[PDB]
RNA sequence: UGGGGAAAGGUUCCAUGUGAACAGCGGUUGGACAUGGGUUAGUCGAUCCUAAGCCAUAGGGAAGUUCCGUUUCAAAGGGGCACUCGUGCCCCGUGUGGCGAAAGGGAAGCCGGUUAAUAUUCCGGCACCUGGAUGUGGGUUUUGCGCGGCAACGCAACUGAACGCGGAGACGACGGCGGGGGCCCCGGGCAGAGUUCUCUUUUCUUCUUAACGGUCUAUCACCCUGGAAACAGUUUGUCUGGAGAUAGGGUUUAAUGGCCGGAAGAGCCCGACACUUCUGUCGGGUCCGGUGCGCUCUCGACGUCCCUUGAAAAUCCGCGGGAGGGAAUAAUUCUCACGCCAGGUCGUACUCAUAACCGCAGCAGGUCCCCAAGGUGAACAGCCUCUGGUUGAUAGAACAAUGUAG
RNA sequence: GUGAAGCCAGAGGAAACUCUGGUGGAGGCUCGCAGCGGUUCUGACGUGCAAAUCGAUCGUCAAAUCUGAGCAUGGGGGCGAA
C-alpha cells in the first residue's frame, strides 16, 4: 500500500497554515523592574479583528522608561474593554476588568485568561474565545498556587505567574448551526487545508486500513493501542472506553 | 502660452536678454490685433481689439529683433 | 461612430491603465492615458479630511510652496482644528490638578 | 416620479405662505403613505 | 524635507562662503 | 400585511434545511442585527461590525462584546460579584 | 470573416524579376524561388521596490556527492569635518545580504504632416520631470526670522540640526440614486450629392478643437448669531436634532463645467483659373437649440452580507522640539518669478490564426484581453442593413438504385 | 419572475390586540443569451476534418462560478469532494 491520509500531513507541503492576513501575536509585555515592583499605563487605541480566530484583538500603546519613544503590544480583548481605556500592569495595580496582575496578589474566586505556564513566557493557558480559568487557593510558604483549567483539569503553577483579570471576549460563538457547506468552507479556508474530509470506509485497500470489501464495514475492531505502528493508528486512539456518557 | 493683461509689461518681457522673435497677426473677421513673443521657456500673447494703438506700439518696442506679420496659408 | 485602440503594450484593464475618450481637432475619436486620482490627507486623531489643503499623489507634494501645503496654527497639518482645541484645554486643566493635589497631600503631611 | 413631484410642489406653498409648518408636516407623511394619487387630488384636499 | 535639500544647500552656502573668503 | 405567521427573519431561506433548524437560527440572527443604545454617549446608534465588536455611529467608541449581543449573562454576573469581592476584601 | 495587443513565431514585412520543385485541378499569381531594402525615445516599456518563494554568510550533521539553517548560543555597521597633503580627528548604534512581477506599487508629451516599407521616436509648433552650478527682480531685518480674518482660514515668498509623532502609497462583493465626458435621437441654417410618369418646403454627407496654464463656479463637511413640543428638517429607500435643529451669513477637498491663451495660420467641404512635366494659385464656409428608466466609462453620498472583515516595501510630504547661523550699509540656508547645462544601455518590422502559435501539414480541433452603429423587440435573443472586410476552399454535364440532411 | 427583514398611512375593538394598502429589494431561489459541462439520438464519420471530431436535443448560469501569469509537492514517491 501507499501512505495514509494523516502522515502526509506532516510534511508540510499543501497542509501548512495562512498567515498573509495575521499582523503580529498576541502576547503581554516582557518582565521588567516596573511591572514587577510597581505599576505602568497604556492606552487602548484600537479594537480589530484577525482572520482565522475569535476572541477580537485590542492594540494597546505603552511609554518606555528608558529611550524617548513608544512601544506597541496586542493582546486579547475581555468582554467589557473600549477604546480609549486606561489599562495598567504590575504588582500593586487595582483588581478591575482588564488590569494585568502578578497571580500571587489576586484572592480566590476571581476568573483570569491568558495566564503565563512559567513566568515569562507571555501567555499560554486560556486565551480562546469566551473562557476563563479559576485560582482556588494560594500557599504564601514555598509560594506556588493552584488553578482550575476550562476542562475540568487543576494544576499548580508558582506564585509569579501573570493572568489580566477578565473573561475573553467573542461570548457564544458556536451557538447557531453553520447551515452551510459554504460557511464550513470560508470558516477553514483561512486555517488549513482539511476541510472537505473523505470516509476510510469508502476507500481502497491500498488507501486506508479500513479499505475495501462488498461491503462497507471496518472489519477489525476500532480501537487501537497506544503503542503501534506508525501508519496504523487510525481511529479511536488508545480508547477506555465507548458508548454514551451518563454521569459525567 | 501666457497672458498680458496690460501694455507696459509687455515692452518689459520684449526688452529682455534672449526675447528671440516676434510676430503680429491680424484677424480681419472679428476685428482683433494679436502681439506674439517667443521667450525661452514660454509664448507669450497680447490682445487689442482697437485699431490705432496696434502701430504706435510697434515703434516702441526696441528695433534689434524682427517683426513678421503671419501669412495666410503657409507652406511647410 | 468610430472605435478606438489602445496606445501601450498593456491590453488588460487593471486598474492602473486608465483612458478617456476624447474628440481631435482632426476630426477622430483617440484614448489619452490618465493617471490615478489623488487623496486628501487625514487628521492625527480624530480621522477627517482636512480642510485647504489640496489632494495629489506622494510625490508631487515636492514641487508646491509650503504655504500651500499647510495652515497657519500650532499642528497646522495632521490636525483638523476642533482635536486641537481639546488638546489645550486638557493639558491646561491636568496641570491645574496637578499642583493642587501636591500642595494638598505635602501640607497634609506637614500636618502630622 | 410621483414622489418627487407632490414633494417639490409642497416645498413652494410653504415658501409662498399659502400654508404653515403644521399642515405642511402632516400633508409630507399623508403623502409618503399612499394617499394621493396625483397632483390634482392634493390640491383638493389643501383646499377643502 | 528630503536630504538632498539640507546638503544641497550647505553645499551652495560652503562654496559661496570659499570664494569670498579667497578673495579678502 | 404582515407577509408572514410565524416564519420571520428566516424566510430567505425558503423550503430549505429543515424547519427546527430554521427556527433556531432565529433566536441569534434576530438579536445580531438590532440596534442597541449607547452607553457613552446615550444615543441609540450601536450596530455590530466584526464577530465581537461593536461601535457606536455618533461618538466614534468601541467596545468589545459577546458574539451576538452587546453584553452576555456570564459576564455580567463575574463583573458584579467581583466588585463586591474586591470591596469586603479590601475593607 | 472589423480595428489593435500579451504568450508563441523569427524576416514570414516592401520593391523588382523568375526555368524546374511546392500551393493533393490549373497558375502570368503567392506566406514558395532569386536579387536588394526596411525597425531612430530624458516623457512607451525593461532598469527601481517588495509578495508567495529561492540562495550565500554564523553554526551543526554526513564516509561523501551534499542536507538543515535566513536571525539564529556571531567582536557582523554609518554619519560628520578639517588640513599644506592622502595620513589625522569627533559623534550615533543592534547589526540586520542578494534574487524574485513587460497584468502588483511607479517622476515626466500632445497636436498636424511625412515613407514602397517606422513612428506618442522622424519634421514644425507648443510643454513637462529629475539631477547640478549660478545671477537679476521682488520679499524680510535697527522690535533680528511676514501680515490679515471673531472663526473655519487666506497670500507670490515668509530660518529649523539630533530625536520623535502622524498622513498619503494602501486595497472585499452586491443594490438602487445623482453629476460629467463620448455615442445614439429630434428641429432650424449654409454648401454638395440621389430620385422625380405622380408625390415629397424631400432623402444622404461635412459643420472639429489636444496636452499644458489663468480666471469664475460645482454634492459631503466645517465656522459665527440665536435657542426648538401645537416637535421640526428631510431621502426613491427614516435618518438627523439642547453632545445645539430650522433660519440668516461664510470657509474649504473635489472639473472629463463656462470664458481666454494654445488656435486658426490647423484639418475638412465647395467654387474659379492656369499646364507634358518641374508645377501650382485665388476666393468663400466651417453656426443656433432640444430631449431621455437610452448604451459605455468615471466620480459622489447612501445601504446590505460575513463563525469570510477582504497584501507588504521603495519614494514624498506635514507637525512637536529648539542645535547652529545671521544686518545698518549692507546681510540673506527666502519651498517667489525669470534665466544656464545635461539626461547613459537594450526592445520597437510583421502575424496573433478556417494559411505566420501547438497538434508529423497551408488539419472543420485548441489557445489570455481592449473598442462596439441603425431597425423590430423586455434584451449583447433571432432576422435585415451602414462603416470596414471578403467573394477563398477542384470544375463541366445528366437527375437511376441505396444513402446523408430538410 | 417571485417578493424576506426594516419603514409610512388607515381601519376594527371595552381592553388584550388584530386586519388592509403601500415602500423596500434578501435568497449556496427561479426562466433564459455568452462562457463552462457532456444526458439522448446507442444520429454523422469510423484506412475520418479529427489517434475522441461534427449536428440536433440537453445540465448550471451571481456563486462550493470560469480563467491568465509567478510559486510548491517527485516514483513504493506526490495529489485525490475516492
Ligand atoms: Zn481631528
Ligand atoms: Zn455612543
Amino acid at each position: 500500500g501507499r501512505v495514509i491520509r494523516n502522515q502526509r500531513k506532516g510534511r508540510g507541503s499543501v497542509f501548512t497554515a495562512h498567515t498573509r492576513l495575521r499582523k503580529a501575536p498576541a502576547k503581554f509585555r516582557p518582565l521588567d523592574y516596573a511591572e514587577r515592583h510597581g505599576y505602568i499605563r497604556g492606552i487602548v487605541k484600537e479594537i480589530i479583528h484577525d482572520p482565522g480566530r475569535g476572541a477580537p484583538l485590542a492594540r494597546v500603546v505603552f511609554r518606555s522608561p528608558y529611550k524617548y519613544k513608544q512601544i506597541t503590544e496586542t493582546f486579547i480583548a475581555n468582554e467589557g474593554m473600549y477604546t480609549g481605556q486606561f489599562i495598567y500592569a504590575g504588582k500593586n495595580a487595582a483588581l478591575t476588568v482588564g488590569n494585568i496582575l502578578p497571580l500571587s496578589s489576586v484572592p480566590e474566586g476571581t476568573v483570569v485568561s491568558n495566564v503565563e505556564e512559567k513566568p515569562g513566557d507571555r501567555g499560554a493557558l486560556g486565551r480562546t474565545s469566551g473562557n476563563y480559568v479559576t485560582v482556588v487557593g494560594h500557599n504564601p510558604d514555598e509560594g506556588k498556587t493552584r488553578i482550575k483549567l476550562p476542562s475540568g483539569a487543576k494544576k499548580v503553577v508558582p506564585s509569579s505567574s501573570r493572568g489580566m483579570i477578565g473573561i475573553v471576549a467573542g461570548g457564544g460563538r458556536t451557538d447557531k448551526p453553520l447551515l452551510k457547506a459554504s460557511r464550513a468552507k470560508h470558516k477553514f479556508a483561512v486555517k488549513r487545508n482539511r476541510w472537505p474530509k473523505t470516509r476510510g470506509v469508502a476507500m481502497n485497500p491500498v488507501d486506508h486500513p479500513h479499505g475495501g470489501g462488498n461491503h462497507q464495514h471496518i472489519g477489525k475492531a476500532s480501537t487501537i493501542s497506544r503503542y503501534a505502528a506508525q501508519g496504523q493508528k487510525a481511529g479511536l486512539i488508545a480508547a477506555r472506553r465507548t458508548g454514551l456518557l451518563r454521569g459525567t | 502660452p501666457q497672458e498680458v493683461s496690460d501694455i507696459k509689461k509687455f515692452i518689459e518681457i520684449c526688452r529682455r536678454k534672449d526675447a528671440s522673435s516676434a510676430r503680429i497677426k491680424k484677424n480681419p473677421k472679428t476685428q482683433q490685433i494679436k502681439f506674439k513673443v517667443r521667450c525661452q521657456r514660454f509664448l507669450y500673447t497680447l490682445v487689442l481689439k482697437d485699431s490705432d494703438k496696434a502701430e504706435k506700439l510697434k515703434q516702441s518696442l526696441p528695433p534689434n529683433l524682427q517683426i513678421k506679420d503671419v501669412p495666410k496659408r503657409n507652406k511647410r | 461612430p468610430t472605435r478606438v485602440t489602445y496606445r501601450r503594450r498593456n491590453p488588460y484593464n487593471t486598474t492602473s491603465n486608465r483612458t478617456r475618450v476624447i474628440k481631435t481637432p482632426g476630426g477622430q475619436l483617440r484614448v489619452l492615458h490618465i493617471k490615478k486620482r489623488g487623496t486628501a490627507p487625514k487628521c492625527g486623531d480624530c480621522g477627517i479630511k482636512l480642510p485647504g489643503i489640496p489632494a495629489l499623489r506622494p510625490r508631487e507634494y515636492a514641487t508646491i510652496s509650503k504655504p500651500k501645503k499647510t495652515v497657519q496654527r500650532a499642528y497646522g497639518g495632521s490636525r483638523c482644528g476642533n482635536c486641537v482645541r481639546d488638546r489645550i484645554i486638557r493639558a491646561f486643566l491636568i496641570e491645574e490638578q496637578k499642583i493642587v493635589k501636591k500642595v494638598l497631600k505635602e501640607q497634609s503631611q506637614a500636618e502630622k | 416620479r410621483r414622489q418627487r413631484v407632490l414633494r417639490r410642489l409642497l416645498v413652494k406653498y410653504r415658501a409662498s405662505g399659502k400654508i404653515d409648518k403644521h399642515l405642511y408636516h402632516e400633508l409630507y407623511h399623508l403623502a409618503k403613505g399612499n394617499t394621493f394619487k396625483h397632483k390634482r387630488a392634493l390640491v383638493e384636499h389643501i383646499h377643502r | 524635507m528630503r536630504a538632498k535639500w539640507r546638503k544641497k544647500r550647505t553645499r551652495r552656502l560652503k562654496r559661496k562662503r570659499r570664494k569670498v573668503r579667497a578673495r579678502s | 400585511s404582515k407577509r408572514t405567521k410565524k416564519v420571520g427573519i428566516s424566510g430567505k431561506y425558503g423550503t430549505r434545511y429543515g424547519a427546527s433548524l430554521r427556527k433556531l437560527v432565529k433566536k441569534q440572527e434576530v438579536t445580531q442585527h438590532a440596534r442597541y443604545t449607547c452607553t457613552f454617549c446615550g444615543k441609540n446608534s450601536v450596530r455590530r461590525t466584526a464577530v465581537g465588536i461593536w461601535s457606536c455611529k455618533s461618538c466614534k467608541k468601541t467596545m468589545a462584546g459577546g458574539a451576538y449581543t452587546v453584553s452576555t449573562p456570564a459576564a455580567a454576573a463575574m463583573r458584579s460579584t467581583l466588585r463586591r469581592l474586591r470591596e469586603i476584601t479590601e475593607a
